[PDB]
């Protein structure tokens, strides 16, 4: 009824749900593609789909259970998810494939065949994912040289060039106890899943520390992957934004909700109370545009992504918006605010009170990872709520004012003017 | 010259003249702009410049 967490070497971290019919145990490791460096980038997500490969899957099926894995930037995770009651069956199958089995899945013939595997499925995100595809870019120009730069999927040129020993080198680095959190969501108990874990013994790499790397860095910067062969533009801007755990964490979150997302086939989309709005439809100066805030260790990204076929126009969708940004800092009325307040609460509560127990287990992993408890929707609701005009004002003339930005973008970009052009409009003149 | 040779007649006529031509360069000028406008400056290669151009 406030999630318990409990530890004995293995941190165990439980939030049980009455209304769940189903259930899902994990281990979520508090790393991700951000520990991964230019050359093996690609093996976490190929150890997810090994975990997924066939073989395991086939023999979780037979138990009645379900595989799920997550890539992240800072982490990744392992769930099984199974009916309330084999529970048990879920530790088993997790135990042994994270203690007991090694050479089984790590074969000649598996990975191989799941190498390529995921070598197809990058091929294929970089082919014709363009708006995901451009905010991995956003990422990698942002971030250059940093370890949040880095793809998640991997890329092409290092995932051809992975083997087993990188596969194992990567585990025996991260998949250890002192960067792991074993989770328990749905209808589980945490004394049910706390003696089923400490019934077992062992303690496999104990005491073992990941290893450390360098912080991550902003660089106002861009990268065009101009293709006029395609039938829109696709592109993604941002400025530095915050990390997790950062004092106006949630300050940049109503920001981002005040410009919101649209979609310009949708007519209850194209009524929203956003002035943007007003600006961009008379000319139909695009598809569809949803803000972000994005929030990571180290770093964070604040901006845009947006599609447009007004390939002639472009100039004016980037203008209208940042010139919308500007506003955040001298202009935003109460109204705004109040609006973006209700609808983040909304965004939240859809995030977090999900139907979902495997999108409960990552974000619980996730965050007792990082500052070793989950916080609370009641807690959330209540800082929101707090949130004011002039703490917008103030957070806006700090992040967003005259400051430097991060630019993608993919498809027919003829139109999207010259860096310095972009940057000079996130300022107004003034006497 | 208005008379007989470069006498009153000529310069007053010169300096009135000299007032109106530069409007008419001017307008000459704009014309010269319209010119340039439909396909833009050249460049220093001497190849076209529409793959990339810059405000
Ligand atoms: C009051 C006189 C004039 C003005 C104000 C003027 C102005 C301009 C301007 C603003 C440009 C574009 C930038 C540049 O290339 O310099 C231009 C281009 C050009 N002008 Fe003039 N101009 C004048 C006289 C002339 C004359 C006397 C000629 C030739 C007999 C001429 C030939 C050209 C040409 C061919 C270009 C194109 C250059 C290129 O892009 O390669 N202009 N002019
Ligand atoms: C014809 C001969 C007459 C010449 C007269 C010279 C004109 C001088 C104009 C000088 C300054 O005009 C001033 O320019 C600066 C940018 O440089 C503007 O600054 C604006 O952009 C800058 C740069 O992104 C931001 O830091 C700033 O917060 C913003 O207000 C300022 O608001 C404006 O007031």
């Amino acid at each position: 009824a406030e999630v318990t967490q409990l530890s004995n070497g293995i941190v165990v971290a439980t939030e049980h749900n009455p209304s769940a019919h189903t259930a899902s145990v994990g281990v979520v490791f508090g790393s991700g593609a951000a520990n991964e460096n230019p050359y093996n980038n690609g093996v976490s997500n190929l150890w997810k789909n090994i975990f997924l490969s066939k073989e395991n899957s086939a023999v979780a099926a037979k138990e009645g259970l379900a595989l799920s894995s997550n890539i992240s930037r800072d982490f990744q995770s392992y769930i099984v998810s199974s009916l309330p009651g084999s529970t048990d069956k879920s530790l088993d199958f997790l135990n042994q494939s994270f203690i007991q089995q090694k050479a089984n899945l790590l074969s000649s013939s598996n990975f191989e065949a799941t190498k390529k595997s995921v070598l197809k499925q990058v091929q294929d995100f970089e082919d014709n994912d363009h708006p995901n595809r451009v905010l991995e870019h956003l990422h990698s120009t942002a971030f250059q040289n940093t370890p949040l730069s880095l793809p998640t999927r991997g890329t092409l040129e290092s995932l051809e060039n992975l083997v087993v020993a990188d596969l194992e080198s990567f585990a025996n680095n991260h998949f250890l106890n002192s960067n792991a959190v074993v989770v328990g969501t749905g209808n589980i108990k945490h004394e049910d899943l706390v003696n089923s874990i400490e019934s077992k013994n062992l303690s496999l790499q104990t005491g073992t520390k990941p290893v450390l790397k360098k912080k991550a860095a902003f660089l106002g910067s861009e990268v065009r992957l101009r293709d006029d062969t395609l039938p829109k533009a696709w592109i993604s801007l941002a400025v530095e934004g915050e990390p997790v755990n950062s004092p106006n964490y949630f300050v940049a979150k109503l920001a981002a909700q005040i410009f919101g997302s649209y979609n310009a086939f949708e007519p209850a989309s194209r009524l929203q109370g956003i002035k943007l709005l007003d600006n961009i439809q008379e000319y139909q100066l695009c598809d569809n545009f949803n803000h972000f805030s994005l929030s990571y260790k180290d770093s964070g990204l604040w901006g845009f992504s947006t599609a447009t076929r007004n390939v002639t126009m472009i100039d004016d969708l980037i203008h209208f918006t940042l010139k919308q940004w500007n506003r955040l800092t001298i202009s935003v009325t109460d109204t705004e605010v109040e609006r973006a307040k209700s609808l983040l609460k909304l965004q939240l509560g859809q995030l977090y009170e999900s139907g979902n127990p495997v999108n409960d287990a990552n974000l619980l992993g996730a965050e007792v990872l990082i500052k070793g408890s989950k916080l609370s929707l009641g807690e959330a609701f209540k800082k929101i709520d707090a949130i004011t005009v002039k703490d917008v004002k103030a957070w806006a003339g700090k992040r967003l004012w005259d400051q430097d930005i991060a630019i993608a973008g993919t498809g027919q970009i003829e139109g999207l003017l010259d860096y310095m052009r972009i940057r000079s409009d996130m300022s107004m003149m003034r006497w | 010259w208005g008379g007989f040779s470069v006498s009153n007649p000529t310069i007053q006529r010169f300096f009135a003249l000299h007032y109106l031509v530069p409007f008419i360069i001017a307008a000459m000028v704009i014309m010269h702009l319209m010119a340039l406008h439909i396909h833009g400056s050249s460049n220093p290669l001497g190849i076209t410049g529409n793959l990339d151009r810059i405000p």
